[PDB]
RNA sequence: CCCAUAUCCGCAGCAGGUCUCCAAGGUGAACAGCCUCUGGCAUGUUGGAACAAUGUAGGUAAGGGAAGUCGGCAAGCCGGAUCCGUAACUUCGGGAUAAGGAUUGGCUCUAAGGGCUGGCAGCCGACUUAGAACUGGUGCGGACCAGGGGAAUCCGACUGU
RNA sequence: UGCUUCUGGGUCGGGGUUUCGUACGUAGCAGAGCAGCUGCUGCGAUCUAUUGAAAGUCAGCCCUCGACACAAGGGUUUGU
């Protein structure tokens, strides 16, 4: 029912960002992102708990070659909460998900956006400590 | 809303300044500003640093 | 009271903020000058080969921050001049700064 | 040939002409619409900026993400001293429009507001309203103004109130007040008339036109900017580096036919100092000024039910290029047009306010009064000095 | 006498062209660049006050990293030296500084590397290399100087014009 | 915007604020070691105390009313 507020977008079509769970990819790259209209000359961006759709570059070969939805987690731009606290993390991280948003592994690596934690309770219930 | 301390110099950070930091590791750190924020991700140790508060607090400068 | 002699600070940090490198000390001593004519209001203002020098001491952009120095109107002794008054400014070495007024000087 | 990709055009063509404001004080260009039923009230104001700040207090928003939880919001301070009434101006509508029918000033005008009728008041011999301030003075002069009175009780239907700032209590170099008609809503035109009449060379504090929580529209000259390219005027594209003869530039201002530039083409020019009107400011809270009540100063007027510091809204070392502000003052949500010192007509929505945002009431738990001249630490200088300890100055 | 950002040729006191000799200290491999002494000059056919736009020449940018564009154009990364290490292919010469790492300050010492005289003794010495401790907020080729790299295709062997 | 109400702004000074990061000198039986004289004396990057010290801080920051002088001025026009 509460919307997301909107935050700092980190992560333009094109960036390479770090796969953290466990299905086999090392990294995902991002060719669009979900909810993006946009304008001329604008490249479509992404944030903590945006769904976006994205390549393995690096990892398992039959993960490859092939579009997957994903949400971010992490973000190293940092972005005002409503409480003026400005938060970034040390690296951006994904993890890849269905349609759904239940995530295509079991388990993630490093804390999540409190923002994305509440957004995505599939994905929260793997985390090991929310940020 | 609660004070912090910034992790590198000890001073308080009141509700809107400073940045947050999280690490991959899954630490929290709090900065007051960006002068604490590039000490201590250059691997500053605060100990060394005459103007923050684990320095006095080792040379007993209050005391 | 024409004849009065006077210390004073010049702040020439703040006079000359702002300014480009090479004409940072060409400035001061313009402000120096601009300076002697609002203290006593003569349009013959001369400003001394010493405190000419200690403005420079520090090359065209570094100049100092504060410059204490003497102003003394003295009588024109040229009649061919339409000035009958003239300041001449010179340069008064201080170890500080700290707590310098405004001092009447009488000679 | 119709244009490749689709895009919304720069800018605004209803903010035109992108020139300089012909005034340097807001103007009131709609009063609020009168409601005969409403008891006699005024409509506007006359703040000037002192500065922002930051405050945190608990939003109570059923539904939202950010209820029953503290926020950190930004706030305008406006200072708004009390401003004293020296006129009262009568219109007459007509097929033409609203005519200025009569003006009646007040016996008595204050320096400040008589240096608002020069050029040079050092030069001048103060002259304005001497020979009229016997009309207050003697028997046939009254008889006369209180048929000016009664003139426009028959036939004028928009009173107004000629009031004026206090700058002797600001910390401003102007010493020229500023003065400006506010109209009178409320009852019927004698009412408003009877309670104006009683009000000339009064003092109406700013608490007396605007309360807590309430919604308004600020209006001010924004902060000149000088003459700007259309990249920074118009917020255009920036042309490839490639370029010859620049890039900060509109590559095609026009089609060969129609054979002329059209006004609505970005263009090199003034960018700043444009008279602007902005709505839908809270108000945050409208703080009392300083008081010596019993030999003390009162000035915790940045105190809060949390926070109990005997503080004033000033940060450490003062507002920045403003001053101290030690009158009443209105902190308003968010930020206003201005630079600092500018002078802010306060003006009373012209719309009705039914929205959980407009009537939500607001509890400020903490406001910020760290130092804004650099990346001030310390609430108040006792926080500070308990914090160093002493020093070598001591 | 000039012999050249003013005595010569370019219509001129023109940022062009025009044959030579001598050649200090420091850093450094160095006639490199940077600073300086001898010698010389007065900023290059004007000055003052401002510091808008747009330029020309320099810079810096959070997060992303070619998504820009015909095309990575432009800029940027690299860069010295010591120690280690180094593939395909090859006409066995190369490729090659391939690629990829580590190190670098200051300070106080240690060891080795010589001549003259009469397996020893005494007196003179000139810069190097190597190792160790201590030390600074990990900064240290601190400015200057100073290669981005790899896998391939086409053409022409190469150097030269 | 300012230009005599013992009032005004100005300049200097002071205080507040803020930036950097702990000044020169002095002392040290702190200092890896080395040289000399018989424990002392020298060279020594660095360290500790003095010392959140020193230095800058409106030129478009804030407050003084401590010091100093200045300020009742000058020019050109305008009439129903
Ligand atoms: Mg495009
Ligand atoms: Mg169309
Ligand atoms: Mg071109
Ligand atoms: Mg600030
Ligand atoms: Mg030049
Ligand atoms: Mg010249
Ligand atoms: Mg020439
Ligand atoms: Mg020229
Ligand atoms: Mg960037
Ligand atoms: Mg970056
Ligand atoms: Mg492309
Ligand atoms: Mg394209
Ligand atoms: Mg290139
Ligand atoms: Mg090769
Ligand atoms: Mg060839």
């Amino acid at each position: 029912s509460g919307a997301k507020f909107r935050i700092s977008l980190g992560l333009p079509v094109g960036a390479v960002i770090n796969c953290a769970d466990n299905t086999g990819a090392k990294n995902l790259y991002i060719i669009s992102v979900k909810g993006i209209k946009g304008r001329l000359n604008r490249l479509p961006a992404a944030g903590v708990g945006d769904m976006v759709m994205a390549t393995v570059k690096k990892g398992k070969p039959e993960l490859r070659k092939k579009v997957h939805p994903a949400v971010v987690i992490r973000q190293r731009k940092s972005y005002r909460r409503k409480d003026g606290v400005f938060l970034y993390f040390e690296d951006n991280a994904g993890v890849i998900v269905n349609n759904k948003g239940e995530m295509k592994g079991s388990a993630i690596t490093g804390p999540v956006a409190k923002e994305c934690a509440d957004l995505w309770p599939r994905i929260a219930s793997n985390a090991g400590s929310i940020a | 809303m609660k004070v912090e301390l910034c992790s590198f110099s000890g001073y308080k950070i009141y509700p809107g300044h400073g940045r947050r930091y999280a690490r991959t590791d899954g630490k929290v750190f709090q900065f007051l500003n960006a002068k604490c924020e590039s000490a201590f991700l250059s691997k500053r140790n605060p100990r060394q640093i005459n103007w923050t508060v684990l320095y006095r607090r080792k040379h007993k400068k209050g005391q | 009271n024409e004849v009065v002699t006077r210390e004073y600070t010049i702040n020439i940090h703040k006079r000359i903020h702002g300014v480009g490198f090479k004409k940072r000390a060409p400035r001061a001593l313009k402000e120096i000058r601009k300076f002697a004519m609002k203290e006593m209001g003569t349009p013959d203002v001369r400003i001394d080969t010493r405190l000419n020098k200690a403005v420079w001491a520090k090359g065209i952009r570094n100049v100092p921050y504060r410059i204490r120095v003497r102003l003394s109107r003295k009588r024109n002794e040229d009649e061919d001049s339409p000035n009958k008054l003239y300041t001449l400014v010179t340069y008064v070495p201080v170890t500080t700064f700290k707590n310098l007024q405004t001092v009447n000087v009488d000679e | 040939s119709h244009r490749k990709f689709s895009a919304p055009r720069h800018g605004s063509l209803g903010f035109l002409p992108r020139k300089r404001s012909s005034r340097h004080r807001g103007k009131v260009k709609s009063f609020p619409k009168d409601d005969p039923s409403k008891p006699v009230h005024l409509t506007a104001f006359l703040g000037y900026k002192a500065g922002m700040t930051h405050i945190v207090r608990e939003v109570d928003r059923p539904g939202s993400k950010v209820n029953k939880k503290e926020v950190v919001e930004a706030v305008t301070i406006v200072e708004t001293p009390p401003m004293v009434v020296v006129g009262i101006v009568g219109y007459v509508e007509t097929p033409r429009g609203l005519r200025t029918f009569k003006t009646v000033f007040a016996e008595h005008i204050s320096d400040e507001c008589k240096r608002r009728f020069y050029k040079n008041w050092h030069k001048s011999k103060k002259k304005a309203f001497t020979k009229y301030c016997k009309k207050w003075q003697d028997d046939a002069g009254k008889r006369q103004l209180d048929k000016d009175f009664s003139s426009m009780k028959k036939y004028c239907q928009v009173i107004r109130v000629l009031a004026h700032t206090q700058m002797r209590l600001l910390p401003l170099r102007q010493k020229k007040a500023h003065l400006m008609e506010i109209q009178v809503n409320g009852g019927t035109v004698a009412e408003k008339l009877d309670w104006a009449r009683e009000r000339l060379e009064q003092q109406v504090p700013v608490s007396q036109v605007f309360g807590q929580d309430e919604m308004i529209d600020v209006i001010g000259v924004t902060k000149g900017k000088g003459y700007k390219g259309v990249t920074s005027r118009w917020h255009t594209k920036k042309l490839p580096r490639k370029t010859h003869r620049g890039l900060r530039k509109v590559a095609c201002i026009g089609a060969w036919h129609p054979a002329r530039v059209a006004f609505s083409v970005a263009r090199a020019g003034q960018k700043g100092y444009h008279h602007r009107t902005e709505i839908n400011k809270k108000i945050y809270k409208i703080g009392q000024g300083y008081l010596i009540k019993d030999g003390k100063l009162i000035k915790n007027n940045a105190s809060t039910d949390y926070d109990l510091s005997d503080k004033s809204i000033n940060p450490l070392g003062g507002f920045v290029h403003y001053g101290e502000v030690t009158n009443d003052f209105v902190m308003l949500k968010g930020c206003v047009v201005g630079t600092k010192k500018r002078v802010l007509t306060l003006r009373k929505s012209l719309l009705v306010q039914t929205k959980r945002r407009a009537l939500e009431k607001i509890d400020l738990k903490f406001i910020d009064t760290t130092s804004k001249f650099g990346h001030g630490r310390f609430q108040t200088v006792e926080e500070k000095k308990a914090f160093m300890g002493p020093l070598k100055k001591d």
